[PDB]
RNA sequence: GGGGGCGAGCCCCGAGGGGCUCUCGCUUCUGGCGCCAAGCGCCCGGCCGCGCGCCGGCCGGGCGCGACCCGCUCCGGGGACA
């Protein structure tokens, strides 16, 4: 046999009074230091307190699928980088004096940036999609920018991320990106991402602006107005029918 | 797949560096102001002090009061080329340190007295 | 102990997370000897101490 | 611009917008230390307006007084 | 005598051949040998009762 | 929240049992001891022989159950008042 019947099962009672209770899982228990304990009741605040509807209409967030066609469509208008702006330069300064090259000739469309610039060519209405960040840690930058491409009749959509909007252009973060030309093979994804952002943002702005939210309470008092509902139907509900 | 064994949350040991510095901060290292000339100023010649070397097979030498008794035995083993079997220390009421060196038994005491011109 | 009229009593448990004896300082109820089993806790039977 | 926009907001202190922001701002700031390095201005606007450019070496410390 | 002597002592003369030796008198040592056995004597008999207590019902 | 049963009861019951509220996370005759896991399952590396190697023997390791899962305040007591 290859068993032997030195080896003894001795099971361990994890009970009150009995043997030690072993290392499990305590991260519900740990004393957390102060900016992480803020951070977390800052974010339970902010389910707790009733929200105005100028900053709860920053969790309706465009949704994955149109998330992704949007990220593949300004990818092809990402503008240049750092020392692609050297080579940029240095083309046409080989370009001036050599081929008798005056250049007026084109510059390819780019993105923005800056809510200042967005918010300029929104009141040119030279933009044709803004794109907002929802989690900007100052939310006084982006209040009135929905209402006002709402306004203008340009098309808004929100995006998670400022750091992957911000990774569109080659910089950290990015708050606000404007469409301001696209081109002939790619205009008509962009008509159908238009309507499908204007099909959600501008055409129940009314419904957003009315979308009160909040008082959602912990799942501690939630557990327990539950019971006291069931116990109120368990009381008088059978008494009738 | 990691779980908080304790449950106190301690700072995590991160990785610092070392000085490894661009410029040095002085241009030259400080020179040794403590030699073996500067620490051992004169022999006394007082006649109890040359009781003591005709007897005890010592030495006494006044010394610089920042010295350390490992400090005299070097000194005197580099000035002289002679063994030490102690250092013996005190301090005088006049600020200076008094040395009685004790010397080993194979090398005489009046015969380094007269090397060193006291007598 | 100084400045109380009171007897204290050194009462030692295990503690139940860590290998560890731990101490207290109760304040002993009168009929308490030493070497006696002072339970703690909700399930405790109601007896002196 | 934007600023002009932002401006206005900040004006406007009694909507229930900005009461909402003050208050979550003010618990949050009232949660830290006395005295702390904030690195970008909650207040942009007026940062600007009183001197703040962005830019390598001006810094901002949020700090509590005791009023009355 | 004196604690930092010990240091100095050999080892036999700071404690006994003897388990809880130079810690725990003899008497002691013995009563609690016989307490462990008698208790866990009595938890197996406990531990029986019980087992025919869950065989019966 | 339901998996666990010596269980306490309800409904259905084909008397195997399934759902529902509770008891618990299993210790009270005694001045003893109790930690750094047992057992099981799934894999990995080196050596030797069958050689189709997740096959067999030796030595060394990893993961999960054991020690349930999901959560948004560390638990309680006040609280729109001190």
């Amino acid at each position: 046999k290859v068993v032997n019947p030195l080896f003894e099962k001795r099971p361990k009672n994890f009970g009150i009074g009995q043997d030690i209770q072993p290392k499990r899982d305590l991260t519900r228990f740990v004393k957390w230091p102060r900016y992480i304990r803020l951070q977390r009741q800052r974010a339970i605040l902010y389910k707790r307190l009733k929200v105005p509807p100028a900053i709860n209409q920053f969790t309706q967030v465009l949704d994955r699928q149109t998330a992704t066609q949007l990220l593949k469509l300004a990818h092809k208008y990402r503008p240049e980088t750092k020392q692609e702006k050297k080579q940029r330069l240095l083309a046409r300064a080989e370009k001036k004096a050599a081929g008798k090259g005056d250049v007026p000739t084109k510059r390819p469309p780019v993105l923005r940036a800056g809510v200042n610039t967005v918010t300029t060519l929104v009141e040119n209405k030279k933009a044709q999609l803004v794109v907002i960040a929802h989690d900007v840690d100052p939310i006084e930058l982006v209040v009135f920018l929905p209402a006002l491409c709402r306004k203008m009749g340009v098309p808004y959509c929100i995006l998670k991320g400022k750091a992957r909007l911000g990774r569109l252009v080659h910089r950290k973060t990015c708050t606000t990106v404007a469409f301001t030309q696209v081109n002939s093979e790619d205009k008509g994804a962009l008509a159908k991402l238009v309507e499908a952002i204007r099909t959600n943002y501008n055409d129940r702005y009314d419904e957003i602006r009315r979308h009160w939210g909040g008082n959602v309470l912990g799942p501690k008092s939630v557990a327990r107005i539950a019971k006291l509902e069931k116990a109120k139907a368990k009381e008088l509900a059978t008494k009738l029918g | 797949k990691k779980i908080r064994t304790s449950p106190t949350f301690r700072r995590p040991k991160t990785l610092r560096l070392r000085r490894q510095p661009k410029y040095p901060r002085k241009s030259a290292p400080r020179r040794n102001k403590l030699d073996h000339y500067a620490i051992i100023k004169f022999p006394l010649t007082t006649e109890s002090a040359m009781k003591k070397i005709e007897d005890n097979n010592t030495l006494v030498f006044i010394v610089d009061v920042k010295a350390n008794k490992h400090q005299i035995k070097q000194a005197v083993k580099k000035l002289y080329d002679i063994d030490v079997a102690k250092v013996n220390t005190l301090i005088r009421p006049d600020g200076e340190k008094k040395a009685y060196v004790r010397l080993a038994p194979d090398y005489d005491a009046l015969d380094v007295a007269n090397k060193i011109g006291i007598i | 102990d100084p400045g109380r009229g009171a007897p204290l009593a050194k009462v030692v448990f295990r503690d139940p997370y860590r290998f560890k004896k731990r101490t207290e300082l109760f304040i002993a109820a009168e009929g308490i000897h030493t070497g006696q089993f002072v339970y703690c806790g909700k399930k405790a039977q109601l007896n002196i101490g | 611009g934007a600023y002009k926009y932002i401006q206005e907001l900040w004006r406007k202190k009694q909507s229930d917008v900005m009461r909402f922001l003050l208050r979550v701002r003010c618990w949050q700031y009232r949660q830290l230390s006395a005295l702390h390095r904030a690195p970008r201005p909650t207040r942009p606007d007026k940062a600007r307006r009183l001197g703040y450019k962005a830019k390598q070496g001006y810094v901002i410390y949020r700090i509590r007084v005791r009023r009355g | 005598v004196r604690p930092k002597v010990l240091m100095r002592l050999s080892k036999t003369k700071k404690h006994v051949s003897r388990a809880y030796g130079g810690s725990m008198c003899a008497k002691c040592v013995r009563d609690r040998i016989k307490r462990a056995f008698l208790i866990e004597e009595q938890k197996i008999v406990v531990k029986v009762l019980k087992a025919q207590a869950q065989s019966q019902k």
